[PDB]
RNA sequence: AGCCAGGAUGUUGGCUUAGAAGCAGCCAUCAUUUAAAGAAAGCGUAAUAGCUCACUGGUCGAGUCGGCCUGCGCGGAAGAU
């Protein structure tokens, strides 16, 4: 999980759910599109 | 003795991919780790092997009880394999005459002279499980030199009369020349095999296909490694036909007044070409002669030597060999090689065009300050039909520079036209026009305008992005499956100018036009695309370019 | 006719026997012997002077079967068969070269009227005027 | 809501034991009980079960929205069951069932044989296909996902242990 | 929002045709049928077969959706007996 202050909804099918409070964004086929902070 | 090693799968995979008809004989007992028995099905006997010894036992027993039915359903397909081999066993498969161990092989041995069935055997080499089993089939399923059609010497050119000669000692002598290795003791060696006839020690053995006379020296046999001098060579031994003056691939080793062969079929083509370069200049004296004893060994090792740059451009069919012949040079031939790139026509062209570059000349060489502020205009690389690579359009403003000082400016430009601001890449075939030639009297000489013109030409290239006039090869690639779509996409990374995708019965042949400058590691790259499954041709057709843009910063 | 299994209309000029690589996949969809589609159409291909892309459609069936529908060549290539050049659309509304009147357009529409139930005469007339303006062609009667 | 427009119909063959907050479902082959939270108002009304969010816990629309989906699965899981098949694609990798134990031919220097808990009747038609049968929807995944986590789907070959319906995304080497 | 569900079909959409064949990119950017379809968004990809968005054409049978303004909250937030 890459970390950066900006979670920008980037991939076309990008889920966003708030697990534990810190946002981590869920793609389907792209592992590269998953950030976690912010 | 490995996981995933199903014996019945692989032999019944040949009937799907290779399309052949294998009927196996020696089956399997054991779950690959407690494996102890190999099921010979003719005699219906399992063989015990060594506990872990390198070779003690051969204990034959019956079929074990854990495989009493798989031996039943597979033996009935063994005894099928003679009713459809010979027509005479057809009526005793159904009538029920006993199909013994000795009777069935008399039909199946004649099924090896046509080769419709192959005989398969499972076992371990390293665990000493099967090796002592595998030898008895060789004398009963692999053919002998006296059971085969023997030496068949045709004629020469008169008439096609193929003549089966005798496999015994009662014929004129005959052999063939292959596996012709080398040594630092006698020079050339052979690994030749005599098919029939006996030779004594010392003979005028010729090579009757290429009209040369040779004499038969001291013949030596091996344990594949150790020198054992074989004096009297009997019919069927394999030895070293030593002392051949010249010898090629597969010519005869035969006394005159005898039958004669003339046969060389499927001369290969070593495809991948890398250019070896010496380390010292004392090395090229001994690397120019490296082609002597090395290329004499084998036709899978060629040297496509150039006509101008005089470097030694080798050719192999695999880089895996072009590994080894450098390592063959290393410790015994004692050569330090610097393996580099082949001679591709690298004629620097020009992308951009400089407006005006003035050669700055100011020096009191001959008494007074010999000046020479001459300026040239970078003209486009002269295209079409231009035999002369130097096209100096000397445009003296009003014929101001005298005829005596015309060679001066000419020499300077010509010197840098043959040179190159990258790695000495000739900027040849590039038309160059003189803008204005400053002329003087006591300040006018040869260096005056020569030195100036030299710098001026180089200055221009720095702001003219000289690219690379390059040769383009007609590259074909033969790949069977639908795995060429990854290839031609990866070929599109390399300016393979596509022609068309065509098919054969088993292969999908792709036609393209690839820059010879973009060859580099082409062989090793397709061998990781095609997995080595490719067999194709290499020709030439057009001539194009390859991106450089080095004048920007790379070129000083 | 059929549904989500397969329906693509792709065939180009039938002088070429071997399926052209981009057409290949529409024959590489439901397991054909490619010799069958070469032997189906050539009984009627000898009633033409080849050079124009003639279209067929593919449509499939359960086991190993297939079917196909023969029509006439479209009027889009018939616009640029008479006009000499096969590709004229470089600038649509800035090129004024080449005239054919409506009488040519309806006689290449009777061969549509004798073949197909859509692509009717009077409705296609503006689109056979519409493929003229995109190519940069003129029309007067 | 959609969940409020979703009542569940218990059929004959599965008995409920409504001791208020603790429901123990007496079913066909097991006992699928869940001790829910106090954000629910449960009533097996006539035959079709009706539920309700308790006051104070107005977020119990979520907490019983779990429950409406929950007990529907429980009454159909104790009777019919789940086929949870896994696909073993591994070079020399086998699967064989004995009692309640599964072997794991997993490319190691030692065998891995892990015993599997109650609510599991496992089977193996071959070395690469493995049945799991169960009554709870949780337990039919939890014992399955542990095996898959021992050898995840490798996206350079397609190697690994993977589900029946799961489709991996294998890549290409592209350098050497 | 999901399961059935056609992805109605003129066309090869040019150019330059080697494939730039809706899926590389610049100019057009009409539509034969309009209760469902654009000369078009990505993936499959040299091109396409596979899978969708397009209208949800038929079922559920009620609410639902994208942004503007503020009350506060979370992440951003790592230091040295």
């Amino acid at each position: 999980m890459k970390v950066r202050a900006s979670v920008k909804k980037l991939c076309r099918n990008c889920k966003i759910v708030k697990r534990d409070g810190v946002i981590r964004v869920i793609c389907s086929a792209e592992p590269k599109h998953k950030q976690r902070q912010g | 003795d490995r996981m995933g090693a199903n014996f019945l799968k692989v032999v019944n995979q040949i009937k799907t991919r290779l399309g052949a008809n294998p009927v196996p004989l020696q089956l399997a007992i054991g779950a690959e780790e407690h494996f102890t028995g190999v099921v010979d099905l003719v005699k219906m006997k399992a063989i015990n092997w060594n506990d872990a010894d390198q070779g003690v036992t051969f204990e034959y027993e019956d079929i074990p009880a854990d495989m009493v039915e798989l031996a039943n359903e597979w033996h009935q397909n063994l005894i099928e394999s003679a009713a459809e081999a010979s027509e005479e066993l057809m009526e005793k498969y159904l009538g029920g005459e006993e199909l013994t161990e000795a009777e069935i092989k008399g039909a199946l041995r004649q099924r090896v002279l046509n080769n419709e069935i192959i005989l398969v055997t499972c076992g371990s080499a390293f665990k000493n499980k099967g090796v002592q089993a595998m030898l008895d089939a060789v004398i009963d399923y692999l053919p002998s030199p006296v059971d085969v059609p023997a030496i068949n010497g045709i004629l020469d050119d008169g008439k096609d009369t193929p003549a089966e000669r005798h496999a015994s000692d009662d014929e004129p002598f005959s052999a063939l020349a292959f596996k012709i290795a080398t040594d630092p003791f006698v020079g050339n060696l052979t690994f030749f095999r005599v098919y029939s006839g006996v030779v004594n020690s010392g003979d005028t053995v010729l090579n009757s296909v290429k009209a040369a006379r040779e004499r038969f020296g001291r013949i030596v046999q091996m344990h594949a490694n150790k020198r054992e001098e074989i004096k009297e060579v009997r019919a069927g031994d394999i030895a070293a036909a030593i002392g051949l003056k010249d010898v090629t691939t597969g010519d005869t080793l035969c006394d005159p007044d005898a039958p004669i062969i003339l046969e060389r079929m499927e001369f290969p083509e070593p495809v991948i070409s890398i250019a070896v370069e010496p380390k010292t200049k004392a090395d090229q004296e001994k690397m120019g002669l490296a082609l002597g004893r090395l290329a004499k060994e084998d036709p899978s090792f060629r040297v496509w030597t150039d006509e101008e740059s005089n470097q030694t451009i080798i050719a192999g069919m695999g880089e895996l060999h072009l590994d080894i012949i450098v390592d063959r040079m290393k410790r015994e031939f004692n050569v330090e090689a610097n393996v580099g790139k082949p001679q591709v026509a690298y004629r620097e062209t020009i992308r951009q065009k400089v407006t005006d570059v003035e050669g700055k000349h100011a020096k009191q060489s001959g008494g007074r300050g010999q000046y020479g502020h001459v300026v040239i205009d970078m003209y486009p690389l002269e295209p079409g039909s231009n035999p002369k690579g130097y096209e100096f359009i000397n445009d003296i403003k009003g014929g101001v520079i005298p005829g005596e000082y015309i060679p001066a400016v000419d020499k300077g430009i010509q010197e840098q036209l043959k040179a190159g601001p990258l790695a000495g890449y000739p900027v040849v075939d590039m038309g160059i026009r003189l803008h204005f030639g400053s002329y003087h009297d006591v300040d006018s000489s040869e260096l005056a305008f020569k030195l100036a013109a030299s710098i001026a030409f180089k200055e221009g290239f720095k702001k003219a992005k000289p690219v690379l006039l390059e040769p383009i090869m007609k590259v074909e690639v033969e790949t069977p499956e639908e795995n060429t779509g990854d290839v031609i996409g990866d070929l599109s990374r390399r300016r393979g100018m596509l022609k068309g995708q065509e098919s054969e019965v088993t292969g999908v042949k792709i036609h393209a036009e690839v820059p010879l400058s973009e060859m580099f590691g082409y062989a090793t790259q397709l061998r990781s695309l095609t997995k080595g499954r490719a067999s194709y041709t290499m020709e030439f057709l057009k001539y194009d370019e390859a991106p450089s843009n080095v004048a920007q910063a790379v070129i000083e | 006719a059929k549904k989500v299994q397969a329906y693509v209309k792709l065939q180009v000029a039938a002088g070429m026997a071997n399926p052209s690589p981009p057409v290949g996949p529409a024959l590489g969809q439901q397991g054909v012997n490619i010799m069958e589609f070469c032997k189906a159409f050539n009984a009627k291909t000898d009633s033409i002077e080849k050079g124009l892309p003639i279209p067929v459609v593919i449509t499939v069936y359960a086991d190993r079967s297939f079917t196909f529908v023969t029509k006439t060549p479209p009027a889009a290539v018939l616009l640029k068969k008479a006009a000499g050049i096969k590709s004229g659309s470089g600038k649509p509304n800035k090129d004024k070269v080449g005239k054919i009147s409506r009488a040519q357009l309806q006689e290449i529409a009777q061969t549509k009227a004798a073949d197909m139930t859509g692509a009717d005469i009077e409705a296609m007339t503006r689109s056979i005027e519409g493929t003229a303006r995109s190519m940069g062609l003129v029309v007067e009667d | 809501s959609r969940v409020a427009k979703a009542p569940v119909v218990v059929p004959a063959g599965v008995d409920v034991k409504i001791n208020g907050q603790v429901i123990t479902i007496k079913g066909k082959n097991g006992e699928l009980t869940r001790t829910l939270n106090d954000a629910v108002e449960v009533k097996h009304a006539d035959n079709t079960l009706t539920f309700g969010p308790r006051d104070g816990y107005a977020d119990g629309w979520a907490q019983a929205g779990t429950a409406r989906a929950l007990l529907n699965s429980m009454v159909i899981g104790v009777t019919e069951g789940f086929t949870k098949k896994l696909q073993l694609v591994g070079v020399g990798y086998r699967a064989a069932v004995k009692g309640n134990v599964i072997n794991l031919s997993l490319g190691f220097s030692h065998p891995v044989d892990h015993q599997l808990p109650a609510g599991i009747t496992a089977e193996c038609p071959t070395q690469t296909e493995i049945v799991l049968k169960g009554a709870d929807k949780q337990v039919i995944g939890q014992v399955a996902a542990d095996l898959r986590a021992y050898r995840r789907p490798e996206p350079y070959k397609g190697k690994g242990v993977r589900y029946a319906d799961e489709v991996v995304r294998t890549k290409e080497a592209k350098k050497k």
